[PDB]
RNA sequence: GUGUC
DNA sequence: GACGAATTTGCGTGTCTCGACACG
């Protein structure tokens, strides 16, 4: 027995209260509008014209305000998110700057100068939805359970997906189609993205960069950098017997070509280099700040760069001859990208554009002036900034050629189908690779990721790993500086690389220090370095988000402080024991001693993927060994948000887990606290949502017990007459009549109407009365005397909702009556009439439709078991066992073994025991409740102990030989009803380009007959039907051509021969005639030769 | 949203004991004590009141009120 | 083998798009390319004189 | 672009 | 001994890289 603290389950809620799931999406933006927005202002700080050096403007301070709207005339009132969501407006706040400009001779300092607007997040620091109370949240008509984190642009909720990319400022050594090759990608803050690569062929190293014409020898690059004597070159490379046999050839081919001085190498390079000022200076400045710009050069010293290239060559040599290769599947190198730095790049590019083009606005006015003073605030504009921001957010085209980048599909509309689909989309992560079949590694589950990305959470289909979700406990590190870090490392006793030569780095005892892909120097006895750095980090002086690791195969220590790293807290242990005790957590339960002081007391700490590489972590407290360094808080935090709804995930199989986590976001239910006020395009709601009996701790963490998307129902696992085939399930007619599974659909119909540049307008006449009696006509029946439909009415098929009459171009008006198209008979809920930002009237209507479950509706079991309903059985059937309880949904026992789902029976047992006793049973992953204490509790009541009951068949009236498995199960209703998945067409509209059925059901189109279905008709050998349903029913056309010269005539007449003597006709599909008429314009004339079918 | 008037499986009226169940949960009574004192004995007509959420109460705070 | 006379295809092979947005027409890319190459046919005849 | 087979 | 002819091999470039339905 070992002392075990059963209290560490309350650390996780206190940790999520600080940050975590979605609070980091707001942290990245709150830090960006407080730190980087002024860094960009300081970057572009002074700009002046060149006409005469007397005019200039200066940037003092910049800041943003609160969400405000500019109405008719100087009307700035605080607007709420719901108002912007209903008025199709955009949630944004202005950016007021305090700049100074010199006009004439004196200087003018105009305070509070507006330059544009910028969108603000829903739960950010500048918004009104922060620090409020639920009573006040109900005052602004907003759900308090809304996590937020999206953008409202033109009345839609847009969220920016997190995108993962590879690490920059690092060396990779990977193998390709022939051999091994090293590469280096360089990209700092300033826009300079470079990709250099060193390759090996014929025992000769060659350096490739897109600025050079062809290969340049590495020894030539060395001699050009400044290292002249060939001895210290090999000294820097490596002093070993096997590294010289591979470096001799290059040295001797270098001696072959007559290059022995720096000027010779520089002239050689300049002659090699092509670019569209002499050759020596060209080659000098090209080796200075073009190839590797992440290694700064003070005056003109290429020593750090040449030692960097030498250690790169040494890594390539040690990779050469072995099977040690670097892969891109490691997640310790992969970095994440939020919406903060994207907005940063967008804003800095827009600001640079606005500063550089306005520099040209006052550059054509100074010589061609009219007075002595020039005002610049009247030569100022505030539409490009707002336009660019809104366009980049809504459109989704991140195109920055100043940054040399084009990205599509970054922002997406927030899924508002259910409460899980909304939160689960915020943790969705996108990859940099495109959706292709070639990938198998990155799609495969990597052993590197542990507790950072949910393994089960992934969509099944085409993308099978390109889309991943975050874990419950993880944190994204923001960027820092490295001043104090380098200072403390220099004080610890690290050596300057500029003093010692190349020979000492080959020493095994010597270790190299790397900081964000930068060589700081040489350190001996790296263990003391790592220990002291870790102790200083645990102290509190250095920030906690600084990684340190050591690698012995290449003998280098890495110090990582870049932003975008994954961090999760771990409990520290000291030589046999966790530092956290019972007295430390009793205070946390009391109300003091929270997470931040726990970190300040050196009891827990963050570790990254690369830092946990050199650490031992214990799963539980009974497996703690003498080399374990950290202790994982809880093992059930590995599962994600969508995987936390599955009872007993370890009992279930991974395909079923994936199916269920994918179907959890499609399950329909309640949306939030304000679903009657919000008017979305499509909304699915339930009538009476029940509460899951067997709930999970993750359910309580997210508070899913307030917005459930399912219902509890009695299930009987047994075969029925004939309608529980592979996935079919049987319903109870009496239960369906009582109201089990009642659904509601809400559709939106919005119409905007505006004015024009002339005095033309739009108008709504309204209803039409006849001459016999005073009744509205059948066309306009629901319309009110105003001209719109009144709520609380019933609209049938092809009836007018609103009359819209607009002029053709006194003027003639064409009426465009909006007509409702639907197979069902809809109902009107409410009507909203408002105005938008551009002075146009907007009329919105919400249409309600109540539906009941029928044969052809898809249901799930919340265990990866989906099926359409089979036969609807009345209550005379569906046998009761003893008390008179009938099966609500009949389940088939034949789909259990193949699917291999054992958690379903355990969940049923736990739910039955709970509904009998009267308390909810915990079913969390890697724990919960067992099947030993629950079955003995099912005996006290009087039922059987595991699952069995005596049933009496109803259709015959005889008992059942074998026993049946009865119990309550949490079922959920999904989308894709048979009411919408039902189409039929005989003769409808056709396209103008080709006479063929159009695409889609919204335009009443047909079905497509592809080649794979044509192959089935060909393999049979039927020719009449193959021609009947491709030419007779699709497009039958009668064309005419001539016998003298094969050409398409008209009206039995040719324009080439100008004679109707040789004229005949035939039957051809319109597609073939169109192809002929298209090819005749390509200098390809299909001269046809007719004949009699008798011939 | 609202407690169902009748049960789904058997059809027993379970909508006349919701307010009584609420008022009996504040007299220092256990969930099982309230459930077996109200009159529910079987479990098909017992999870209607036990596992039930009340969202119309939160939906009336956003409801139109007269001034 | 050398093109010096271009054949204008029929007008029914290049339908025009109409918008219920801006009282707007949208031509085919073939028509736009034809109007762009005909403008090149008149800019050379003006430069010789 | 998203969702299902 | 010196020049015209024919062989083998490293290197340049173009084409795709299953089907279906529904919604905005
Ligand atoms: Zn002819
Ligand atoms: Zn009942």
């Amino acid at each position: 027995p070992i002392p075990t603290v059963e209290e560490k389950w309350r650390l996780l809620p206190a940790f999520l209260k600080v940050k975590g799931l979605v609070k980091q999406h707001i942290d990245s933006f709150n830090y960006f509008i407080n730190v980087e927005i002024k860094k960009i202002m300081k970057a572009n700080e002074k700009v002046t014209s060149d006409a005469d050096p007397m005019w200039y403007l200066k940037y003092l301070n910049i800041y943003v305000g609160l969400p405000d709207v500019e109405e008719s005339f100087n009307v700035t009132r605080p607007v709420s998110p719901h108002e912007c969501r209903l008025r199709d407006m955009t949630y944004s706040a202005p950016i007021t700057v305090d700049i100074e400009y010199t006009r004439g001779s004196q200087r003018i300092i105009r305070n509070a100068l507006p330059i544009g607007r910028m969108p603000i997040m829903l739960r950010s620091s500048n918004c009104v939805l922060t620090g409020k109370t639920p009573a006040e949240f109900a005052k602004l008509n907003e759900c308090p359970l809304d996590p937020g984190g999206y953008f409202i642009v033109k009345g839609v909720e847009k969220v920016i997906l997190i995108q993962e990319q590879l690490s920059k400022n690092r060396i990779i050594v990977e193998a390709d189609r022939k051999g091994a090759v090293g590469a280096s990608v360089t990209s700092s803050t300033h826009e300079k993205k470079s990709r250099t690569n060193m390759a090996v062929k014929q025992g000769r190293f060659y350096l490739r960069h897109n600025t050079l014409s062809e290969d340049i020898p590495i020894v030539i690059i060395f001699k050009a950098m400044g290292v002249e004597s060939d001895q210290e070159i090999v000294q820097m490379i490596g002093t070993e017997e096997h590294v010289m046999a591979a470096f001799g050839p290059s040295l001797e081919e270098c001696q072959k070509a007559q290059i022995f001085t720096q000027m010779q190498a520089l002239k050689y390079i300049g002659n090699k280099v092509r670019r569209q000022k002499t050759k020596i200076e060209e080659a000098r400045e090209l080796l200075a700040s073009t190839i590797l710009t992440h290694v700064p050069v003070k005056e003109f010293n290429f020593r750090a760069k040449c030692i960097y290239t030498a250690v790169m060559v040494r890594r390539v040599i040690l990779a050469q001859g072995d099977n040690k290769v670097d892969d891109r599947d490691y997640y310790g190198n992969k970095r994440l990208e939020l919406a903060g730095q994207l907005l940063s790049l967008l804003f800095e590019d827009l600001f640079k554009k606005f500063n550089s083009e306005m520099k040209k606005i006052a550059d054509q006015v100074i010589p061609k002036q009219r007075a002595a003073q020039f005002d610049v605030v009247k030569h100022m504009r505030q539409d490009q900034i707002t336009n660019g921001m809104v366009n980049a957010i809504s459109t989704g085209n991140w195109s920055l050629k100043r940054f040399k980048m084009d990205r599509q599909g970054v922002t997406q509309v927030l899924s508002r189908l259910s409460y899980i689909s909304a939160l689960g989309m915020m943790t969705r992560i996108s990859s940099q690779f495109e959706k292709t079949r070639k990938v198998s590694g990155p799609r495969s589950l990597q052993p590197s990721q542990w507790g950072m990305l949910c393994p089960s959470d992934t969509p099944e289909g085409e993308a099978c790993g390109l889309v991943k979700n975050l874990a419950l406990m993880t944190h994204i590190t923001t960027d820092m500086e490295d001043g104090p870090i380098v200072k403390l490392a220099s004080n610890l006793g690290v050596e300057d690389v500029n003093l010692l030569c190349g020979e000492e780095l080959s020493y095994p005892n010597v270790f190299l220090v790397f900081l964000n892909g930068n060589i700081l120097g040489v350190i001996r006895d790296h263990k003391k370095l790592v220990n002291t750095f870790r102790l200083m980090r645990r102290a509190g002086y250095i920030n906690e988000f600084v990684s340190i690791s050591t690698n012995l195969t290449d003998r280098c220590v890495y110090i990582s402080s870049d932003g975008g790293r994954l961090c999760r807290p771990y409990i520290i242990v000291k030589k046999q024991k966790p530092a956290v005790t019972n007295k430390h957590m009793e205070e946390l339960a009391q109300g003091y001693r929270n997470f931040e002081d726990f970190l300040h007391e050196s009891l827990v700490e963050y570790l990254d993927v690369n830092e946990e590489n050199d650490c031992n972590i214990a799963l539980y407290e009974h497996t703690i060994n003498k080399d374990t360094t950290h202790l994982e808080i809880e093992p059930f935090t590995l599962l994600g948000v969508c995987a936390g709804l599955i009872p007993y995930p370890h009992h279930n199989q991974s395909p079923r887990n994936t199916y269920q986590c994918a179907m959890g976001k499609q399950a329909m239910g309640t949306i939030g606290y304000n679903q009657r006020n919000r008017i979305d395009t499509l909304m699915y709601l339930l009538a009476y949502p029940q509460k899951p009996m067997v709930k999970t701790k993750t359910i309580e963490l997210i508070e899913f017990e307030k917005l459930p998307a399912g219902q509890n129902a009695t299930v009987a696992v047994m075969s029925y007459s004939g309608y529980d085939i592979e996935d079919a399930l049987v319903l109870n007619k009496a239960s369906l009549d009582r109201g089990f599974g009642r659904c509601l659909v809400y559709k939106n119909a919005k119409c905007t109407l505006k004015r024009y540049t002339n005095q033309t307008f739009d108008k709504v006449m309204g209803p039409m009365l006849d001459a016999a009696t005073r009744k509205p006509i059948w066309r306009h029946e629901i319309l009110d005397a105003d001209g719109i439909c009144s709520p609380g009415e019933k609209v049938e098929n092809k009836q007018v909702l609103v009359n819209k009459s607009m002029p053709t171009v006194q003027p003639q008006y064409k009426d465009v009556p909006i007509t409702y198209k639907g197979a069902t008979d809809s109902y009107i809920e409410k009507v909203m009439i408002s105005s938008n930002a551009e002075d146009a009237f907007l009329i919105k209507m919400l249409l309600r439709q109540t539906r009941r479950p029928e044969i052809g509706d898809k249901f799930s079991s919340r265990h990866g078991q989906k099926g359409v309903c089979g036969l609807i059985v009345p209550q005379e059937d569906m046998p009761f066992c003893d008390s008179g309880i009938c099966p609500d949904i009949i389940m088939n026992p034949h789909g259990f073994p193949s699917r291999m789902t054992v958690g379903k029976l355990i969940e049923l047992l736990a739910g039955k025991a709970g509904v009998l006793d009267g308390r909810f049973h915990y079913g969390t992953a890697f724990g919960g409740s067992k099947v030993k204490d629950v079955c003995e509790d099912l005996v006290r009541h009087g039922y059987n102990y595991l699952g069995k009951d005596y049933v009496t068949s109803g259709i015959t009236g005889e008992p059942l030989e074998a026993y049946i498995y009865f119990g309550p199960v949490y079922y959920q209703k999904l989308k894709h009803m048979v009411l919408d998945k039902m189409h039929a067409r005989a003769r409808g509209p056709r396209a103008v380009l080709t006479r063929q059925p159009t695409e889609g059901r919204s335009r009443d189109g047909g079905l497509r007959l592809g080649e794979m279905e044509r192959d089935c008709l060909i393999g049979y050998g039927a020719s009449m039907l193959l021609l009947e349903r491709l030419m007779i029913s699709s497009d039958a056309f009668e064309v005419d051509v001539c016998g003298q010269c094969g050409l398409l005539g008209y009206s039995g007449w040719c324009h080439y021969c100008k004679s109707s003597c040789h004229v005949s006709s035939l039957r051809i599909p319109y597609a073939c005639k169109l192809l002929f008429q298209e090819l005749q314009s390509m200098n390809i004339i299909p001269r046809l030769k007719l004949s009699k079918y008798n011939e | 949203m609202i407690i169902p008037v009748r049960c789904f499986t058997c059809g027993k009226i379970v909508g006349n004991k919701w307010e009584a169940y609420l008022g009996l949960l504040q007299a220092e009574y256990t969930e099982g004590d309230a459930l077996d004192a109200l009159g529910l004995k079987r479990y098909c007509c017992r999870r209607m009141l036990l596992a039930h959420v009340d969202l119309i109460e939160k939906l009336l705070n956003y409801a139109p009120l007269e001034k | 083998l050398i093109l010096t006379r271009l054949l204008v295809p029929p007008l029914c092979i290049r339908p025009s798009v109409v918008s219920d947005l801006k009282s707007g027409t949208n031509e085919d890319d073939l028509t736009m390319k034809l109007t762009e190459i005909i403008f090149l046919n008149d800019v050379i005849k003006k430069h010789r004189i």
